[PDB]
């Protein structure tokens, strides 16, 4: 951050941050680019699998500089720009992981990015690692959360339909629903214990259900629906908290 | 309407002032602008 017998400073922490403003700003554009298609190309995948990559590794470059923890880091990302691509990130992850969940195509790109979710908020809770009561990064990163409270919401909601899913494969509708250990249900079935459990809405009934591929015999593996969306869900939303 | 005079001539702002209604991307103005 600051060299005290050098004639001449160099903030590397500034332009860290600047450079990952930089990369989410691209890929909020890439994004934006491929918003309306239907489908994301091959080459679109591993631009944004690259992106992510990049992108990891400068949060956890961030995260390093800052952890144990260094106030003088600390309040230089405070007053840096680091909040302007925090908001970026959270609009373009509220919405691919709605656009790349109804696909069953995207899941590495989903993991990708949801890993990068992760690394996020393991930066943003280690900006308050040393925190004081009424405290300046407390007040830009509520300021952060204010400016951002859409995408905070949707990913909320995201996460908190994907933890019932859990309690409601343990529920005995849902083991009778499935009286044998094959493990495999249809969308009849699995739509009938849905609202059986009154716990899901049809808005997130009909999204669950399109979130989940129907094969040839119109039978799901509810096991791996479940294991798949809600370790990553059971582990950012932890964060989050 | 100039506003350097003020101190002689009042200027009238009443004809100046503009409210900003929409602030939307490129992106996103082109793809309402189709839709």
């Amino acid at each position: 951050r600051t060299q005290t017998g050098n004639n001449t400073t160099v903030n590397i922490i500034i332009s860290t941050v600047d450079y990952l403003l930089r990369v989410q700003e691209s890929i909020s554009d890439f994004y934006w680019y491929y918003s309306g298609k239907d489908v994301i190309d091959e080459q679109g995948q591993r631009n944004f699998s690259k992106a992510i990559q990049v992108a990891k590794q400068v949060f956890n470059t961030l995260t390093e500089y800052i952890q144990g923890p260094c106030t003088g880091n600390q309040q230089s990302l405070a007053h840096s720009r680091l909040w302007d691509a925090v908001v970026g990130f959270l609009h373009v992850f509220a919405h691919m992981q709605m656009k790349l969940s109804q696909d069953s195509s995207q899941i590495e790109l989903l993991k990708e990015l949801m890993d990068l979710q992760k690394d996020m908020v393991v930066m943003l809770l280690s900006m308050l690692e040393g925190n004081v009561v009424n405290g300046t990064i407390g007040k830009q990163m509520v300021d952060m959360l204010v400016e951002s409270s859409n995408n905070v919401e949707m990913i909320l909601k995201f996460f908190d339909m994907f933890l019932k899913l859990k309690d409601l494969t343990s529920s005995d509708t849902f083991k009778e629903y499935d009286p044998d250990g094959k493990g495999v249900i249809s969308k009849r079935d699995f739509h009938k214990a849905m609202e059986s459990h009154k716990h899901y809405t049809q808005s997130e009934t009909e999204f669950l259900l399109s979130c989940a591929e129907t094969d040839e015999n119109e039978t799901l593996d509810y096991e791996e629906f479940v294991k798949r969306f809600h370790e990553p869900a059971k582990d950012i939303g932890f964060n989050v908290a | 309407e100039s506003t350097s005079n003020s101190k002689n001539v009042p200027p009238d702002l009443s004809i100046c002032t503009f409210v900003l209604e929409q602030s939307l991307s490129v992106r996103a103005l082109q793809e309402m602008l189709a839709n």
